[PDB]
RNA sequence: AGGUUUUGCGCGAGUGUUUGGGUGUAAAACCCGCACGCGUAAUGAAAGUGAACGUAGGUGAGAGCUUCGGCGCAUCAUCGA
RNA sequence: AGACUAAUCGAACCAUCUAGUAGCUGGUUACCGCCGAAGUUUCCCUCAGGAUAGCAGUGUCGACCUUCAGUUUUAUGAGGUAAAGCGAAUGAUUAGGGACUCGGGGGCGUUUAGCCUUCAUCCAUUCUCAAACUUUAAAUAUGUAAGAAGCCCUUGUUACUUAACUGAACGUGGGCAUUCGAAUGUAUCGACACUAGUGGGCCAUUUUUGGUAAGCAGAACUGGCGAUGCGGGAUGAACCG
RNA sequence: AGGUGUCCUAAGGGGGGCUCAUGGAGAACAGAAAUCUCCAGUAGAACAAAAGGGUAAAAGUCCCCUUGAUUUUGAUUUUCAGUGUGAAUACAAACCAUGAAAGUGUGGCCUAUCGAUCCUUUAGUCCCUCGAAAUUUGAGGCUAGAGGUGCCAGAAAAGUUACCACAGGGAUAACUGGCUUGUGGCGGCCAAGCGUUCAUAGCGACGUCGCUUUUUGAUCCUUCGAUGUCGGCUCUUCCUAUCAUACCGAAGCAGAAUUCGGUAAGCGUUGGAUUGUUCACCCACUAAUAGGGAACGUGAGCUGGGUUUAGACCGUCGUGAGACAG
RNA sequence: ACAUACGACCAUACCUAGUGGAAAACUCGGGAUCCCGUCCGCUCUCCCAUAGAUAAGCCACUAAGGGCGGGGUUAGUACUCAGGUCGGUGACGACUGGGGAAUCCCCCGUGUUGUAUGU
């Protein structure tokens, strides 16, 4: 027998019954889908500013 | 029925009246930065790096840089969650946003603001307030005398 | 009609511990007098945590409690409401005052052999009530193999739920593209 | 019919398998029938010992 | 009722009949109102009016409990860091809008007012214009207090 | 769809690793063998009564295939597949259009 | 019977006596150990190979301690090995 | 005659396999307390059924972090519906005028641009229209933002980029607040685990589509009944309170 | 309202020169239309194919060169469970095409043009295994394509039952009732026209407003652990939209006979041939032989003529079993 | 201020018609060996900067010019969000609290500006 096709009648109520979850945001994003050479490169910029920093309080002294 | 990428984009993705043919330059002249604001809007001449239609009209955050387009990222409401989409698009439908203008000058005032302030030994307001009702004020009718008006009559103007 | 979103709504943590301990009952006693006679943060977290279930209360080895007794904290009374395990790897264990749920006979062997000392929690109310100089130490809550079930799904990387490992075992179709698709 | 998140069952029970079922109640009854029988051949070997080298 | 007047009337505290609160009016304030009109009665009360709300139906919010302004040391405890240390301060500071309204309005729980001593008009859901309650009636909300207080 | 007879291109050859020129032809599907696992297995299982023990496809609705171009490399013989769209008609090396 | 998650227990890098043996006030209780199962190492179809640059790393948080300078549990995000 | 074969025949009777299977019908046993739905998404020889997500309960844990919001304000984007338009494109359509010289036909005094006429074209006007037309273009509704993960100064790293330290990204060090940079609320924030029922819906305002219409069939938003008593509408699932 | 299962070595890629549909003037054959020239010409052309966007020193058109329709693996977008599949977008590894370059190019300007497991067949290498040890055949693995499931998330599949069976369904048809009233029936308003003369004695077009539920449709709300399904006979009552009878008004009412209308359902409305009929049509009488409802009134009232299970015949159809609102 | 080159906005810049244009620039211009390309040195390419001319391009001004742009009027009209046990047989309408258009028509205007080198 025939029935109803579809509807969307009820579903805004259930989706606001415990909030719409927005993600929270975080401090350092995720480096997916950026340029590979731009990470490649950060990378090595990131190993030597640790380096760096580690020498300034071991007598390098920026 | 169908259910295709551009389906009822008949008029959105077109370009306006008198709006057709050469693509002004200044939008491949600007320049995106990762975390810039970004408004998109889709242009019909270019085929190349379209955005979907529901990415039309909104606005996001530029997340990546490359040599012809950037990726944005945007936040897609489906059901009772928001979902974090990240799209690349190419420069031609993406326009930095005028989203965060007011803010953006604000900060800058309100520093001014403050030093001034510091100085001058007087604080100030930083925080903008909403509209106020209007204070007690006197209108003199010298050279202004009301004008009395009545309802009129009905007529027809056929 | 109020027209509240939430009404009767139920705290959604521990008031008592589940366990039937009668030692472990008069831990809590003492410990909720501690807790409303004292200023200190450490009493109420001690307190909590005496409720937790064992899931909530993970082993802390001997060698966790070495990585955290560096960088000016060797003097600190180690607290740790759970169980101090040994570690084999540990060859050489630092001298250290640890007051703890329970110890295994070989952490407590070892510790008291280091030239270090044990102690139980109503030990540790009665020298530190305050909890001062102490260095409050929790177990790893997550490395657990359940936990490594937790959330499968596409693009997960969760562990399944399988009899047995091996080529045979859900490693075809759904999982490499040579068979359809990958996950 | 699987509806959650389940290791896949394959419990061999789909051959009349109650028709086969060995319980072990008899296993402390045995215990003693063995040690009476231990104790009878020793009694019965009685200088040598109960084994072979 | 619709989520957005719902909504609307959570974020003013009238969460149930006869729930009344004190609103210092802007724009953002007054479109809120002006969204919630075919559920509120509103208008400009008096100085009786507020001294008596206060006096006869004031509670305090301390530590989430509604409790009776029937000390001085309670509006002390709970706006004295404002300069408000007393009822009469607390009245003060509602009634000419003072710097601190928004503390002092919050602290006084919403109002919990009975049905008027003389009944509403003949239909009370229209709008006061129409010869209804609902609305802006202006200066004469203060007889629908005097009645419903 | 009409495709000439040779084209260059990235051969993968452990020589070339280059684009090269490559002799084009269609890819065809050699004949079954009696020694492969499947067919042993659908033989021993055919064997004895029982009647048909494997489904035998019958809905046909494709009217195409797919055209494989087979391009062997003219250094190192290294041969590489390219699979194409479906099309009724199919000739390499035909005459082209002026 | 098998599986799973969550409670409460014992022991804990181990753990499980009870297939079996010893013993008994005799289907109980008590005792014993070789093997074995699970765990301690993964990955690959397989041959096979097999986990520290760092005080077992850096950044942002983070309860609790602090000699008030920072030390930073669990956990989360992130860049690395 | 599908007739008869012990009141049994389109395959007798007896026992067993067998407690055969059933997405189908019926039933399913004390009390109180708290919370509390769905008839919708995707896939299925799926359409009286399942799985999947959603809605729900319970158990927790985390600093319950000073954040969160079916809301307003302010600033800034997108849209092509209502309306409007056709002396604006496309398409439809009613009427006359001005001329053309001819543009077709037919004539009058024949290469006479002779003089007429009947249409056609053109032109400046005119009446009326469009779900698959539009130069315009609302209301409602919608994206983003309103700080400490911010702002300002100085100079460190790189294998990327630039002609180049010049940029990009991530930082060190120093500084800000006589005010953490709209409103209102916060009568609850977040994460995790395991799982129930449901997956026939129906009614109403507004917007509607098919239909002559229907207590008809199908959709969008919201609110209801289902799951709900009470006052009113005499009488009632939905109406008013 | 339509479209798709294709088609293209160019209709893919790069570069350059040019500007299209159409109109107005002109030029032997030549005219409405062949070619040539100029001037206008916002695209009114063209771009494989539906429609909608898009494009003018191009995305069109012609010319030159080519194979980016290539190799490798990820990230992302739409449909979405944020799973497959199909498509699509930006970037990296490479080595190629083209232009002096800049740059562009990962098939078709964009929105459709397609396919899992198992099996099979190819392509790929000093690759792995055949488990007592070797070599050579053979076989089996790993990575990437192809052979196909159009019911397109993908079974291998002809009928009949009137001899029929079971679990159910009023989620779903046939009969009553319920909503509706297109259709059927019955009225009104207007009044061109007819009526010798005269629109309105009496008819009456085009249009338009209704009523009724004695037609038939439309729907599927009630009933499928059953409400006995046509007609007739018998019997009672009700309705009025009156056939006759009572009393009235109007006429194209001299009388007679008629016609129209009002108050009116009190009282009647028949006997037969044919047909199961309903409906109908004839014969005849009569004041008249009106129309309807009551679960299409009425089967524990009848009857069983009709519909009509099982027997049987014919015609048409079917290979057949069998079908037929014959 | 004017000219040129490269632009930005992309008609207030377009289209039609008339008048005028210091200096320099731009332009038309002359020749066809070489480079190059055509049916044709028309275009493109090369060589000359002498000569001639502002006729055209270009610039400026003009036109109760067409168009375009801005404003008004249309109009608090059309429309629309929320409300009532409002009206009306209905179609639909009015009112309450808000938001609020578009033609015809009328008036004004007809480019602004960056970098560099020049007059
Ligand atoms: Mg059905
Ligand atoms: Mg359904
Ligand atoms: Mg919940
Ligand atoms: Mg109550
Ligand atoms: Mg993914
Ligand atoms: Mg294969
Ligand atoms: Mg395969
Ligand atoms: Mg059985
Ligand atoms: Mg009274
Ligand atoms: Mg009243
Ligand atoms: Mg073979
Ligand atoms: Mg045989
Ligand atoms: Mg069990
Ligand atoms: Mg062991
Ligand atoms: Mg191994
Ligand atoms: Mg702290
Ligand atoms: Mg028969
Ligand atoms: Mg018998
Ligand atoms: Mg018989
Ligand atoms: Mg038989
Ligand atoms: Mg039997
Ligand atoms: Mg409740
Ligand atoms: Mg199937
Ligand atoms: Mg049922
Ligand atoms: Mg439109
Ligand atoms: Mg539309
Ligand atoms: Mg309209
Ligand atoms: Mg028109
Ligand atoms: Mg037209
Ligand atoms: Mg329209
Ligand atoms: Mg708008
Ligand atoms: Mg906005
Ligand atoms: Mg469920
Ligand atoms: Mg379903
Ligand atoms: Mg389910
Ligand atoms: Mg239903
Ligand atoms: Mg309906
Ligand atoms: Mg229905
Ligand atoms: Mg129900
Ligand atoms: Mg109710
Ligand atoms: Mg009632
Ligand atoms: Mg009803
Ligand atoms: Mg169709
Ligand atoms: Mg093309
Ligand atoms: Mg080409
Ligand atoms: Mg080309
Ligand atoms: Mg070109
Ligand atoms: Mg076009
Ligand atoms: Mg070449
Ligand atoms: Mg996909
Ligand atoms: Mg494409
Ligand atoms: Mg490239
Ligand atoms: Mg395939
Ligand atoms: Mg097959
Ligand atoms: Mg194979
Ligand atoms: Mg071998
Ligand atoms: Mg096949
Ligand atoms: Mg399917
Ligand atoms: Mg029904
Ligand atoms: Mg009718
Ligand atoms: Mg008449
Ligand atoms: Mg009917
Ligand atoms: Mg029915
Ligand atoms: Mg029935
Ligand atoms: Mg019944
Ligand atoms: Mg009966
Ligand atoms: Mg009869
Ligand atoms: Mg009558
Ligand atoms: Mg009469
Ligand atoms: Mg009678
Ligand atoms: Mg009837
Ligand atoms: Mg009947
Ligand atoms: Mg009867
Ligand atoms: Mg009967
Ligand atoms: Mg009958
Ligand atoms: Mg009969
Ligand atoms: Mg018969
Ligand atoms: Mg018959």
């Amino acid at each position: 027998a025939k029935s109803k096709n579809s509807s969307q009648h009820n579903q805004s109520r259930k989706a606001h019954r415990n909030g719409i979850k927005k993600p929270k945001t975080q401090r350092y994003p995720s480096l997916k889908g950026t340029d590979p050479k731009f990470r490649r490169n950060h990378r090595h910029a990131l190993h030597g500013t640790a380096k760096a920093l580690k020498e300034f309080k071991e007598g390098k002294r920026e | 029925h169908a259910a295709g990428l551009r389906s009822g984009t008949r008029y959105a993705f077109s370009r306006g009246f008198r709006k057709h043919g050469q693509i002004p330059l200044s939008t491949y002249l600007r320049t995106y930065r990762v975390g810039d604001i970004v408004d998109i809007k889709v242009n019909g001449a270019v085929q190349k790096g379209m955005p979907h239609k529901f990415y039309h009209g909104k606005t996001g955050v530029v997340y990546n840089v490359t040599k012809s387009a950037v990726g944005v990222i945007v936040y897609k409401r489906v059901k009772h969650r928001y979902i974090e989409k990240r799209i690349n698009v190419r420069i031609e439908h993406v326009k930095p946003s005028r989203s965060r203008e007011d803010f953006l000058r604000r900060v800058k005032e309100n520093a001014e603001l403050k030093k001034k302030a510091k100085a001058e030994g007087v604080p100030v307001q930083l925080k903008r307030q909403p509209a106020m009702p209007r204070e007690a004020h006197t209108v003199s009718i010298a050279d202004n005398k009301p004008v009395t008006l009545a309802p009129v009559a009905y007529e027809t103007t056929i | 009609g109020i027209d509240l979103r939430w009404k009767h709504v139920r705290s959604s943590h521990r008031k008592a511990p589940k366990s039937d301990n009668v030692y472990l009952k008069l831990l809590v006693k003492l410990y909720r007098f501690l807790a409303r006679r004292t200023e200190a943060p450490f009493n109420k977290v001690v307190l909590r945590r005496l409720f937790m279930s064992r899931i909530n209360r993970p082993p802390v080895s001997l060698s966790r409690i070495a990585r955290n007794l560096k960088n000016g904290n060797e003097k600190k009374t180690v607290v740790v409401v759970a169980t101090v395990t040994d570690d084999n790897r540990l060859l050489q264990v630092p001298k250290m005052e640890v007051a703890a749920l329970r110890f295994t006979a070989k952490a407590r062997a070892r510790i008291e052999a280091a030239g270090g000392r044990t102690l139980t929690l109503d030990q540790l109310a009665l020298e530190k009530p305050t909890g001062a100089n102490t260095l409050l130490l929790r177990g790893p809550k997550n490395a657990r193999e359940a936990v490594k079930h937790f959330g499968f799904g596409p693009h997960k990387h969760k562990k399944p739920y399988v009899r047995s490992k091996g080529r045979k075992f859900e490693r075809a179709r759904g999982r490499r593209r040579s068979r359809g698709f990958k996950v | 019919a699987i509806k959650h998140n389940q290791q896949i069952p394959n419990n061999h029970f789909r051959k009349h398998w109650q028709r086969r079922v060995r319980c072990h109640f008899d296993q402390p009854g045995k215990k003693v029938t063995r040690r009476l029988a231990r104790r009878a051949k020793a009694a019965a070997l009685a200088p040598r010992p109960v084994d072979k080298l | 009722i619709p989520p957005k007047p719902r909504k609307i009337l959570q974020l003013l505290r009238l969460r149930q009949i006869n729930n009344g609160v004190f609103v210092k009016v802007t724009k953002a304030t007054a479109e809120m109102i002006k969204i919630v009109e075919p559920w509120v009665a509103y208008g400009y009360p008096n100085l009786k009016s507020v001294r008596e709300l206060i006096y006869k139906r004031g509670y305090g919010k301390v530590n989430g409990q509604r409790i009776p302004l029937t000390d001085n040391a309670i509006i002390e405890e709970n706006l004295g860091k404002y300069g408000i240390i007393c009822i009469e301060d607390l009245i003060h500071e509602i009634f000419t809008v003072g710097p601190n309204f928004k503390q002092a309005a919050n602290f006084l729980w919403p109002f919990k007012l009975s049905n008027p001593n003389g009944g509403f008009r003949p239909r009370k859901f229209k709008h006061f214009i129409e010869g209804g309650d609902l609305g802006n009636r202006e200066e004469h909300i203060n007889a629908l207090i005097r009645a419903m207080n | 769809v009409n495709v000439p007879k040779t084209r260059k291109t990235f051969c993968k050859g452990k020589d070339c690793q280059k684009h090269t020129l490559h002799k084009v032809t269609q890819y065809k599907a050699g004949k079954a063998s009696a020694f492969a696992q499947g067919k042993r297995r659908y033989d021993r299982k055919q064997s004895g009564y029982g009647g048909q023990t494997k489904p035998v496809f019958h809905k046909k609705a494709k009217t195409t295939k797919k055209i494989v171009l087979r391009l062997e490399c003219s250094v190192c013989k290294t041969k590489k597949q390219l699979p194409l769209k479906r099309c009724k008609h199919f000739e390499l090396g035909g005459d082209k259009k002026t």
